[PDB]
RNA sequence: UGUGACCGUUAGCGCAUAGUACAGUAAUGGAAGUGCAUAAACCAAAUUAAAGGCUUAAAUUAAAAAUAAAAUGGCUGGUGCAAUGGCACAAAAAAUAAGAAAGUUUAAA
RNA sequence: AAUAAAUAAGUUUAAUACCUUUUGCAGCAUGGACCAGCGAUUAAAUGCCGGUAAUUAGCAAAGUUAAACUAACGAAAAAUA
RNA sequence: UAAGUCAGACGCAAAGCUACAAGGUUUCGCGUCAAAAGGAAAAAAGUCCGCCAGCGAGGCUAAGGUACAUAAA
């Protein structure tokens, strides 16, 4: 069981007597540990879905689909991830749709180390 | 201080030579925590109540018969291997060169405590004669004994002449004179003595 | 941390009281005070004489022993309170205890032979560690407490302690010095103690 | 009188004096209550925050000291510390027994 | 069930107290208005089963108590002579 | 372990009793709950998928889904 002090310690932010009565207190403090545990779990779902919406809708803007990105990347053998892709749509434009037209048409110029062989 | 001067502030016990006891009704973590291990109800759960041994109402121990046979009064006697006396003499505790009474088997440690007297039993294989007064003997140790040429009595005494016979000096220290020696034994142990034991036993060699 | 020789006898000087000189050459057995240090067996000998030497008078009282509580202090049912049946139960402020505490002793056995190994243990720590001395004797040259520490700050000059435990033949030993040297020792000395051999302890 | 890994004002005797106050026709039952000091519940008061342009080359200092919110006002009497009060036995002393029945004993110089 | 996880701070999503008792309780089953103090497997003797040591134990002080032990079939032949 | 337990419940599949009724009752085979959080079906003890040591804004899947609510043709 919390001791005085953890209990008012977690509580310093709550309404009425929920702020300085231990009864009252306590159990609103470990009802509220139990919610954070459910918390960081849901967090990790939540964040994935706002990813693909952001990549699907800039899909769209060029008349793609998300679903189509996604094969056509394992094609091509590019192991971006949705938190990246997400990013580029938002604040690099111009490279998000190099992507897309690579993955497309497949018309980007190959690189060699020694370019005169 | 040195690290290895010892005073009163630095002891320890034996690790594995206690462990905590275990204090129950003492918190959810804790060992026993809220109903202290006993279950929830019943007449088990509820204090001194019930004994251990209880069957239920059937009551099957006492389902079988009683017998009353009486045992033999010879199970009061201090028992003495024929084997074990011949291992006391080689070791040198008794002198097989004179007669052997209860008071030397006393002395020499064979026999611990006596009240009534000693049983002498068992096989055993000897090459020197030897000359014992007991109280009670069965027939394997007088062969043995006699197969070598011993001499194996039996010695009957009385509660004050055994006495007498073991503790010679708590009558002389008080100048007290000793018991005297018994006249006869009942009828009804014919068979079971050889002689009358004297208070002062008449040592001979052997 | 330094080599040992166990159970081989020891070579000790002695020394005199009066001035603090060195009169002679003894020997000590090494069975005695060249043996194992069990650090174990010191622990439980020490616990076996605190326990000893408790007094254990303290009693509390019962429900049964307080005064007054006889009555019962309301009704079975009615009143729409908690049942009660006495004023001096344990749950009353003012009522008897559940468990109370009775005069008692809390002295338990040890083997004659375990307090041996502890004390030869105790004997021989002190000569490994340099904090045992010898002297002819206590009493004999010396007439004054203060002339008496003076010889005993002299003699155990090389040591790292502080106070100081004497330990001599009894009251009725040595021509009775004993009770000259009792006589000498002020009352209430917390640094010095006059001990007999048949009351050594651990 | 002596000792304590016995208690320190919800503890220890019911009592840090009280078998008092008080309840009851009565027998009887039977409390509270030490000294000092920012503890808790509890009731009132306390919301916010802004700022836009003097021209720069020869000071001061025996010695030391001296610029900054952990804490509202109350009511209440916990905790901490102390003992002119209790608990348990120990030592000493005291109390105590006779066979006989109107009858003799036991006194150290 | 008055919170939690986040946020561009505008908001969005998750989310029917605790205890006791029950096949099953958010329960329209039971107990608690709140704070401080008090409040419940303790002691003795004996027995059984683990662990750690002593290497019989207690008195006494060359002698005594307590415990423990005490006959089962005398069965081997390994010689590069 | 010389411990606890001897009030059990429902789903699919059989039989007796009832009326080839009951979230009924009595036996029996498997599973789940009881003592099991998480995902799907609206809320969801017993059905379907699957067993939580802790943290992370990495990835692949099961049952079930892929015009809005609501992630994905
Ligand atoms: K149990
Ligand atoms: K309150
Ligand atoms: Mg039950
Ligand atoms: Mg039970
Ligand atoms: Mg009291
Ligand atoms: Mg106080
Ligand atoms: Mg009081
Ligand atoms: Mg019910
Ligand atoms: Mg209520
Ligand atoms: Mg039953
Ligand atoms: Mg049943
Ligand atoms: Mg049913
Ligand atoms: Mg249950
Ligand atoms: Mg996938
Ligand atoms: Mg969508």
């Amino acid at each position: 069981t919390f001791s005085r002090e953890q209990v008012f310690t977690f509580a310093k932010n709550f309404t009425g007597r929920a702020r300085n009565v231990y009864k009252v207190a306590l159990r609103r403090v470990e009802r509220g540990l139990q919610h954070s545990y459910v918390g960081r779990k849901e967090k990790k779902r939540t964040i994935r879905s706002l990813w693909i919406q952001r990549i699907n809708a800039g899909c769209r803007e060029h008349g793609f689909a998300y679903s189509a990105l996604i094969n056509g990347l394992n094609q091509e053998n590019i192991q971006l991830n949705r938190k990246v892709l997400s990013e580029l749509a938002m604040h690099e434009p111009d490279s998000f749709k190099a992507v897309l037209d690579q993955v497309r048409f497949m018309k980007g110029q190959e690189i060699y180390a020694n370019v005169e062989p | 201080n040195p690290n290895y001067f010892v005073h009163l502030g630095n002891l320890r016990p034996n690790p594995g030579a206690t462990q905590q006891r275990i204090r129950e009704g003492r918190g959810l973590s804790s060992r026993r925590g809220v109903s202290c291990g006993m279950g929830f109800k019943g007449q088990k759960a509820r204090g001194r109540s019930l004994h251990m041994l209880y069957d239920g109402g059937q009551l099957g121990l006492v389902k079988f018969p009683v017998t009353r046979q009486i045992p033999s009064y010879e199970v009061l006697y201090n028992q003495l291997g024929v084997s074990k006396l011949v291992e006391f003499i080689q070791l040198g505790l008794l002198d097989h060169t004179k007669t052997i009474t209860m008071k030397e088997l006393l002395n020499a440690g064979c026999v611990s405590s006596l009240k009534y007297g000693v049983l002498l039993y068992g096989n055993v294989s000897l090459s020197f004669p030897i000359n014992i007064e007991v109280t009670a003997c069965d027939d394997r140790a007088r062969r043995s004994i006699e197969a070598a040429g011993g001499k194996v009595t039996r010695v009957y005494y009385t509660k004050d002449g055994l006495e007498g016979l073991l503790f010679p000096k708590r009558f002389t220290d008080k100048n007290l004179p000793l018991p005297r020696p018994a006249v006869a034994w009942h009828p009804k142990f014919d068979g079971k003595f050889d002689a009358v034991g004297q208070i002062p036993p008449v040592y001979e060699a052997v | 941390p330094f080599e040992v020789e166990y159970h081989k006898d020891r070579e000790i000087p002695v020394c005199n009281v009066s001035d603090g000189s060195q009169v002679s050459t003894t020997t000590l057995n090494g069975k005695i005070f060249s043996d194992k240090v069990r650090l174990d067996i010191l622990h439980t000998v020490v616990r076996y004489l605190r326990a000893k030497w408790q007094q254990g008078t303290h009693k509390t009282k019962d429900r049964s022993e307080v005064s007054g509580g006889g009555r019962k202090p309301r009704p079975q049912k009615g009143s729409g309170r908690s049942r009660q049946g006495s004023i001096r139960s344990p749950i009353w402020r003012g009522g008897g205890c559940t468990f109370p505490k009775i005069p008692r002793s809390h002295a338990f056995k040890l083997p004659r032979n375990v307090v041996r190994i502890g004390i030869r243990s105790a004997l021989s720590a002190k000569a490994n560690e340099g904090r045992l001395f010898v002297v002819d004797s206590f009493v004999r040259g010396v007439e004054s407490y203060d002339q008496l520490k003076a010889g005993l700050a002299e003699v155990t000059k090389d040591a790292i302690g502080e106070s100081l435990l004497l330990v001599d033949s009894g009251e009725c030993g040595e021509d009775y010095s004993g009770v000259k040297l009792r006589r000498l020792l002020p009352k209430d000395s917390p640094r010095v103690e006059v001990l007999s051999y048949q009351d050594l302890t651990v």
